[PDB]
């Protein structure tokens, strides 16, 4: 009888995913924002470098 | 990783010999293979090479025409065909290994060397200082200079740094002017801003004394310095 | 009465956190990032196509100079290559041809395959003797490998079709930790910038973040609607995305523990067989089995850009290190490098 203690590893499992700290989406998603705008110019997709400066030219 | 040369000897001027490297411990069919003399008590000097399977031969001006390079795959032995052999010919023939491609480091082994006795445009590379005095425990610069640029349009400056160590073979340290050969230790170290080179040792040992080479790889033929000697 | 008010308890416990995760959520990721200024079209071209492979490709990680990479294919080939020069450093012969996926060690010393063989071969590129040969074979998976990557040049992460995650130690060829928790064959892997945790998609639409030093899962996400394909790691490693088969991606927050976007146009019903995020986690791209290759703006899940031109169902995809270039390979045994030009 495998079942009892698949479904006791499954309900430890849960009760180690439900304890913990989450933080709001308000306060998640905008950590998203910071950093793409702190990388923006590093990006040499989102903002091309020049011609000149790409290896693959 | 082994190679073993044979056929020198003492010959006639005008007469012919015939120069065989015997490659093992590697996959000599994947690796470019050289030949570089050493006149006695001078510098090293280019004189010819075969590519990876064959396609590409060079000879140094000095030499083309008159000797011919092959290399057997199968066999793992690489030939140097010598013909109306000179009194300038009689020097200390190396065979060399280098395989090319992206960070590779070429002329990494060097084989013993087999001594041949004959009785009786390219750019130029200075090594300003023949003999430097040291002492274990402090730092020493090895200058090396070149008469062209040696830094490419790609961005990699073709210099190599060669050690000889007295009744040895030439050992590379540095390959492309920074980077450090495996099994060098780390206290050398290269710098060069194209055309001036140097190469420092942070701490001697007894082990670092000989002759120190630099030598370009920018284009054919291959040109080795003077070289500075190291004593204690 | 036991195994019933067990299972009762569990649906309670997941209830409980699925209410959490309702109550921490103020908004979404649309009205926080509704203001901010659009991408724009990203117009990009193909520089170099590194030809040479002669069967599908189904994977290929870039170095971590960004400028070797090594593609796998079903050729039974192993092939780095010179992007900057379109070269071939190496073409190392698999033992087995079903290859799903390849690796490179961030050192560059060592790469990685495995596929149907359950089999994670590593290849040692530098050696004494000149050649590439196999150093370690490593086995206990049961199914088949899906992906695979390095934590040191000699700890390595499998993810296999057997449910289960793995951390191996090269030197020795043993599983040091083995991951459990997954219903469905785990098709992808995307390692922590930080290295220190890594997230795993499966099959049955969930992906699960774990700890390699711990050795058990510690969160899990859902949302998808059939199996979850590819998985990537956003550039600062506090989120990833997921590129399913019902034709969408998602973004999940790893603090916020749940999905922030999704990444779905009703012109597209193929999946997305892989995705890479920009080095500034900007531009999300996702290759579609339609034979193209999106790039999907993050913040704002507005479609700008296509990379058309592939002819086949596009397998991978890999965005340099420094973000310079965005290699994209596909069935047709043809890989395409890629970066904007203004």
């Amino acid at each position: 009888t495998a079942s009892i203690a698949q479904a006791r590893k499954l309900v430890e499992q849960l009760k180690m995913e439900a304890n913990i700290d989450r933080i709001k989406v308000s306060k998640a998603a905008a950590d998203l924002m910071a950093y793409c705008e702190a990388h923006a110019k590093e990006d040499p997709l989102l903002t091309p470098v020049p011609a000149s400066e790409n290896p693959f030219r | 990783v082994q190679l073993v040369e044979s056929g020198g000897g003492l010959v006639q001027p005008g007469g012919s010999r015939k120069l065989s490297c015997s490659a093992s411990g590697f996959a000599f069919s994947s690796f470019g293979m050289h030949w570089v003399r050493q006149a006695p008590e001078k510098g090293l000097e280019w004189v010819a090479y075969i590519s990876s399977g064959s396609g590409t031969i060079y000879y140094a001006d000095t030499v083309k025409g008159r000797f011919t390079i092959s290399r057997d795959d199968p066999k793992n032995t690489l030939f140097l065909q010598m013909t109306s052999l000179r009194s300038e010919d009689t020097a200390m023939y190396y065979c060399v290994r280098s395989i090319y491609y992206y960070g590779s480091s070429p002329f990494d082994f060097w084989g013993q060397g087999t001594t041949l006795t004959v009785s009786a445009a390219d750019i130029v590379m200075t090594q300003a200082t023949s003999s430097v005095p040291v002492t274990p425990g402090e730092s020493v610069s090895i200058s090396c200079r070149s008469s062209k640029s040696l830094l490419h349009s790609n961005g990699n400056t073709y210099l190599y740094w060669f050690l000889q160590r007295p009744g040895q073979s030439p050992q590379l340290l540095i390959y492309r002017m920074s980077n450090l050969a495996s099994g060098v230790p780390d206290r050398f170290s290269g710098s060069g801003s194209g055309t001036a080179f140097t190469l420092t040792i942070s701490r001697l040992e007894a082990e670092d004394v000989g002759v120190y080479y630099c030598m370009q790889h920018l284009e054919y033929p291959l040109t080795f310095g003077a070289g500075t000697k190291l004593e204690l | 009465s036991e195994l019933d008010q067990l299972r009762q308890e569990a649906e309670q416990l997941k209830n409980q956190i699925r209410d959490a995760r309702k109550a921490c959520a103020d908004a979404t990721l649309s009205q926080i990032t509704n203001n901010i200024d659009p991408v724009g079209r990203i117009q990009m071209r193909t520089r170099r196509t590194l030809r040479g492979h002669l069967a599908k490709i189904y994977a290929m990680h870039w170095g971590t100079d960004s400028r070797l990479l090594v593609s796998a294919s079903q050729d039974g080939k192993l092939i780095i290559w010179d992007s900057y020069t379109t070269n071939k450093v190496h073409a190392i012969p698999l033992r087995s041809s079903w290859v799903m996926t390849c690796a490179y060690a961030p050192s560059g010393n060592y790469v990685a395959c495995g596929g149907l063989d359950n089999i994670c071969s590593i290849y040692n590129l530098k050696t004494r003797e000149g050649n590439v040969r196999v150093s370690r074979e490593l086995a206990g998976h049961t199914g088949y490998l899906s992906c695979c990557r390095f934590l040191d040049d000699n700890q390595i992460v499998t993810s296999s079709g057997d449910t289960t995650c793995a951390l191996w130690d090269i030197e020795t060829g043993q599983q040091t930790t083995t991951f459990t928790g997954h219903t469905g064959d785990v098709m992808s892997l995307s390692l922590a910038p930080d290295t220190r945790l890594f997230v795993s998609g499966a099959c049955d639409a969930s992906a699960k973040l774990w700890d390699v030093r711990e050795g058990m899962c510690r969160q899990t996400f859902t949302g998808h609607e059939s199996d979850i394909n590819a998985i990537c790691f956003f550039p600062n490693g506090n989120a990833f995305a997921t590129g399913s088969d019902d034709a969408t991606c998602r973004l999940f927050d790893l603090r916020a523990d749940q999905e922030l976007m999704t990444y779905s146009h009703d012109n597209i019903i193929c999946g997305i067989t892989s995705v890479s995020f920009s080095k500034s986690g900007r531009l999300l791209l996702a290759g579609y089995d339609d034979f193209n290759c999106n790039v999907w703006d993050a913040l704002k899940a507005d479609r700008a850009g296509v990379l058309a031109g592939h002819d086949n169902r596009v397998s991978c995809l890999g965005v340099t290190d420094d973000g310079m270039a965005v290699a994209t390979g596909s069935w047709d045994s043809f890989l395409k490098i890629w970066n904007g030009s203004s």
